[PDB]
RNA sequence: AAGUCUGGGCUAAGUGGUAAAGGAUGUGGCGCCGCGAAGACAGCCAGGAGGUUGGCUUAGAAGCAGCCAUCCUUUAAAGAG
């Protein structure tokens, strides 16, 4: 998920995420990401793949737009 | 040895023993040793 | 710490710890109480120690209810002086407390947390104390 | 929710005596009657502990009768925290005054913020026919920030079931939360 | 001082008072003027004399260039 | 008694959704290899069903009360029983019979074996796709 | 001086034969929950794997200096420890 820095813009964490947002990504920019470094991964699907960075983005300081 | 009126388990690996009339605490950790007294 | 804001009388006779508690024997605010197993004059400084202990263990969180209050003035003759020549001076205030009185109660916190706080505050007190929890029996009074 | 509990008549027996033997003296009554009874202490405990003053307990008398009661008061031994004696009010088909629980619903804004939900009332006085007790009564507390309260004036009410106390009577409050950053003063 | 990339040479008494001697990269020695006094409550002192240059670790020397 | 009852069901449901489920010593190997015979049988078969590991005690009551004879091969041992008909029951039992006879000595042996509806046999099972 | 009297129980400290907060697998007896032949507690034989170094921080903190986050995944199960 090193790739996630050039889809929302940021280059750094948020130090205190949860209430603080400093960027955003939607339901579909997670699927493209759920594809690139995916001959590796673990699973083989797309919705078993997208929920793998959809919370690896909130572990720093970026949310998911729905 | 810590000698005290109040002997207790200090860490999860601590063990309370009674020997020859006297309550001790024994432990992996040498600092945890206690005889009551 | 605790003491009356004003009194009609500066000093009062010692009285007598006969009896079970007159009142205050059920929990009435929180979820857990500390109840006294022995009679005593509990002092303000003691109550205050008891309190502070509880907050320092909660560390932001919870409500402490303090259900006794020291309004009996405690007198003492100046060191090294003889008998007589009048009643001594007020050096503090105490709460008369008899067995079965709920002294403190807590709320808004876990059982594994009130337990400890109350375990601790007991230690500051000069008597034996049991920890209780609300019951229907409480609710019913 | 329909609790029953075996209860036996007594006359000359000494309360001290019944008490030594596991039993808990008590009396059943209402506008029409008055009997001195006793119940096994641990049988009653298992029951009352969930029945409280809230749900009907049904008395299985030895003569065979089967009276629905509300527990009306429970005398405690002040020194030992034991129940000493029970009052059983024998429910008639008239409406009767009583206490019904308040379940506090949701999680207020004042919590999740630091604060504490002081539940000034954990049940409520209420006129109500016995043929419809609400084993609940919901109160939405979620709108509370620390500083706020809620009285009987709020609080829905099932039909029906009227209040039985001034709606000027506060029932909850969100107060701030102890905190060591106070203290030193 | 280990927080400042320091190899510690040893200790010794002085006025009792204990001395400490060690090589710290001057690089990680700016704040140490008043960062000492912060941790000895106005009871510290130090001297600092250049001993030698040496190749900074590649994590930095292959990074200070940016 | 217990939530080992929501273990009988969801393991008798996806058991009584077939007829030819086999059995093998499926614990022996590392979490590398234990995703190897797991990637493959999730391909060399059907669905994501290699070994749907559950208790020897449960499967035997399960393959008892849902009738299926009772795979009296041996439910004893670290046995997770590769649901062979929760996969496309074929000569893909070689996907197993080969996997462990090369990767770490005895690295995926078999035991019980129910073909179609009637029990196959011991070595009649690894020779049942080779 | 008069029972080495009778019957049931407890004590192993010479407790009896001077003391408190408090501490404690002492011992005997009650009581109440929880797990348990759909195989528990103890020991031991496997597994404890991914995205992934979780972002920042910083010279580096890769599950473990510390501000915070703490989702999901193939799963019998493997905490962003
Ligand atoms: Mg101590
Ligand atoms: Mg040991
Ligand atoms: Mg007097
Ligand atoms: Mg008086
Ligand atoms: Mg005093
Ligand atoms: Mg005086
Ligand atoms: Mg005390
Ligand atoms: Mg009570
Ligand atoms: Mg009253
Ligand atoms: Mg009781
Ligand atoms: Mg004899
Ligand atoms: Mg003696
Ligand atoms: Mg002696
Ligand atoms: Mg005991
Ligand atoms: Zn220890």
């Amino acid at each position: 998920s090193y790739l996630i820095r050039k889809a929302a813009g940021l280059e750094k964490g948020a130090h205190k995420p949860g209430r603080e947002k400093v960027g955003r990504i939607t339901w579909e920019q997670v699927l493209e990401i759920a594809k690139q470094k995916m001959p590796d991964l673990n699973t083989t699907d797309l919705e078993a793949a997208a929920r793998m960075i959809a919370g690896s983005a909130r572990s720093m300081g970026v949310e998911v737009v729905g | 040895m810590k000698v005290r009126a109040s002997v207790k388990r200090i860490c999860d690996k601590c063990k309370v023993i009674r020997r020859h009339g006297r309550v001790y605490v024994i432990c992996e950790n040498p600092k945890h040793k206690q005889r009551q007294g | 710490m605790l003491m009356p804001r004003r009194m009609k009388y500066r000093k009062q006779q010692r009285g007598r710890l006969k009896g079970a508690t007159k009142g205050g024997d059920y929990v009435a605010f929180g979820d857990y109480g500390l109840v006294a197993l022995e009679p005593a004059w509990i002092t303000a400084q003691q109550i205050e120690a008891a309190r502070v202990a509880m907050v320092r263990h909660f560390r932001r969180g919870g409500k402490i209810f303090i259900r006794i209050f020291p309004d009996k003035p405690y007198t003492k003759k100046p060191l090294e002086v003889r008998m007589g020549k009048g009643k001594g001076n007020v050096e503090g205030y105490v709460a008369v407390v008899k067995p079965g009185r709920v002294m403190f109660e807590v709320a808004g916190v876990t059982e594994e947390q009130a337990m400890e706080a109350l375990r601790i505050a007991g230690h500051k007190l000069p008597i034996k104390t049991k920890i209780v929890r609300r019951d229907a029996y409480d609710e019913a009074q | 929710m329909e609790y029953r509990l075996k209860a036996y008549y007594r006359e000359g027996e000494k309360p001290s005596a019944l008490r030594r033997a596991g039993k808990l003296p008590g009396v059943m009554y209402n506008r029409h009657l008055n009997r001195k009874v006793y119940v096994d202490l641990v049988e009653f405990d298992k029951v009352f502990r969930q029945a409280s003053i809230h749900h009907v307990i049904v008395l299985e008398l030895p003569d065979g009768q089967s009276l629905p009661t509300l527990v009306r008061q429970v005398n405690l031994d002040k020194r030992r925290r034991r129940p000493e004696h029970v009052d059983f009010f024998v429910l008639s088909d008239e409406p009767v005054e009583m206490y019904v629980p308040l379940r506090f619903v949701g999680t207020p804004a004042g919590v999740r913020a630091g604060g504490v939900l002081q539940e000034i009332h954990r049940d409520i006085l209420v006129k109500v026919s016995p043929r419809n007790i609400p084993e609940f009564i919901e109160v939405d507390v979620s709108g509370l920030e620390i500083g706020d309260s809620l009285h009987a004036s709020d609080l829905k009410l099932p039909p029906g079931v009227e209040l039985a106390v001034s709606p000027e009577e506060t029932i909850a409050a969100v107060v701030p939360p102890e905190d060591v950053e106070k203290l030193a003063e | 001082l280990n927080a400042r990339r320091g190899q510690i040479l040893g200790m010794e008494p002085r006025g009792n008072a204990q001395v400490i001697r060690a090589f710290v990269p001057l690089a990680e020695m700016f704040g140490y003027a008043t960062d000492l006094r912060s941790k000895t409550q106005g009871r510290g002192s130090f001297v600092m004399f250049f001993d030698h240059y040496q190749e900074v670790p590649k994590q930095v020397q292959e990074k200070l260039i940016k | 008694k217990r939530n080992v009852e929501l273990l009988a069901t969801l393991k008798e449901n996806l058991e009584r959704a077939q007829g030819s489920f086999f059995l093998v010593n499926y614990q022996g190997l590392p979490a590398k290899e234990t995703h190897a015979l797991r990637q493959a049988l999730k391909q060399n078969g059907a669905r994501l069903f290699v070994a749907k590991n559950t208790l020897i005690r449960l499967a035997l009551k399960e393959l008892g009360l849902p009738e299926l004879d009772g795979l009296q091969g041996p439910s004893a041992v670290v046995f997770y029983e590769d649901p062979v008909a929760a996969a496309k029951t074929l000569v893909q039992f070689a996907k197993s019979n080969p996997k462990g006879i090369p990767q770490v000595k005895s690295g995926l042996l078999q035991g019980q074996i129910l073909t179609a509806k009637d029990v196959e046999a011991l070595a009649e099972l690894p020779t049942m796709d080779e």
